């Protein structure tokens, strides 16, 4: 997987 | 003065790190993020369906309803939530912020609704980027921070094994030698900082600005590096299935360094092995595509290698091998  | 200490546990691969928290006496496992400002869970306003598998909050039992304010929130990833806001008490480590803002979700995108791993995000980037509407809100580390013993927080981040988020202290027993710190800009509401060179295995570049980001799972540089980098890495080749650059799982992979304020921080080659790609038996690596957004993203693989200090005075991140 993720990209916050 | 408070300090604590909440330990987090990484999912599978280390793809997210979970810490619990407990919201007006009910406890979640909430995500961490560095990476964004809003705090907010699972809760009882979303359809029955979306609660399964969670712990959700129930504003209705502790909550004080803000009337009028709304939240809506869009990550790097493709991913976005919604929703309205309460405030309450929220502990995290034996540190309680009272009246601090929770965001319940009303709305979910597929990717929350697919991840059982956790029930929600605490934010810890600036306040300045939190998404409350009329007006924004604080972070939890910007509600406690005047009572911590020091106004930051550590992180040590690590592989298949629990770590801790140290709020209000340094733990000087989880680094190697001393701190170096560097300014951070926080116009952009992201810890944000300079790196004065790399080297990429046998390759050696220019300088670029970059955010430390708990909430990413990879590290994400310019197409350049990435590049530069799996040129190195024998029969890598990019597998959409798997999300980037891909390789047999026994490859020797280089290791990846930045220059910081003339200390050299050093992910090694281990470490840029993320695990099994999930497409068939390659795996996949830790550095990949930042997709041309202009700044790199030091996310966990990064992380995995140091001990950071957040502080609010500067502001500024500091940083040591992990020991
Ligand atoms: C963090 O620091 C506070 C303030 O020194 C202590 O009271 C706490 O036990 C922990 O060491
Ligand atoms: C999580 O909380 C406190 C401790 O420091 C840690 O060891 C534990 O797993």
């Amino acid at each position: 997987x993720v990209v916050x | 003065a408070a300090s604590g200490v909440a330990t987090n546990t990484p999912t599978a691969n280390d793809e997210e790190y979970i810490t619990p928290v407990t919201i007006g006496g009910t406890t979640l496992n909430l995500n961490f993020d560095t990476g964004s400002a809003d705090l907010w869970v699972f809760s009882t306003e979303l359809p029955a369906s979306q609660q399964s598998g969670h712990s959700v909050y129930n504003p209705s039992a502790t909550g004080k309803e803000l009337s009028g304010y709304t939240w809506s929130i869009s990550y790097g990833d493709g991913s976005s939530a919604s929703g309205n806001v309460f405030t309450d008490s929220v502990t995290v480590g034996g540190v309680t912020a009272h009246g601090q803002a929770v965001q319940a979700a009303q709305q979910i995108s597929a990717q929350f609704q697919q991840d059982t791993n956790n029930d929600g995000l605490l934010g810890l980037a600036f306040s300045s980027i939190n998404t409350v509407q009329p007006q924004s809100q604080t972070t939890f580390f910007d509600t406690v921070k005047s009572s911590l013993a020091q106004p930051l927080f550590a992180v040590a981040l690590k592989h298949q094994q629990p770590g801790v988020y140290d709020f209000g202290f340094i733990d000087s027993s989880k680094y190697t030698g001393s701190l170096t710190y560097t300014g951070v800009d926080n116009s952009q509401g992201f810890w944000s900082f300079n790196v004065d060179s790399y080297t990429a295995g046998s390759q050696s570049g220019d300088g670029f600005s970059g955010i430390a980001d708990t909430g990413t799972t990879l590290l994400l540089l310019d197409d350049s590096v990435v590049s530069q980098y799996y040129s190195q890495v024998s029969g890598a080749q990019q597998d959409s299935n798997a999300g980037g650059y891909v390789f047999d799982c026994s490859t020797n992979l280089p290791d990846f360094s930045v220059s910081i304020s003339g200390y050299t921080a050093t992910v090694p080659g281990s470490l840029i092995n993320y695990g099994p790609s999930g497409d068939g038996s390659t795996c996949l690596g830790g550095i990949q595509s930042n997709s041309g957004i202009g700044f790199s993203i030091f996310g966990d693989i990064f992380l995995k290698s140091q001990y950071v200090v957040f502080d609010s005075d500067g502001p500024q991140l500091g940083f040591a091998p992990q020991a």
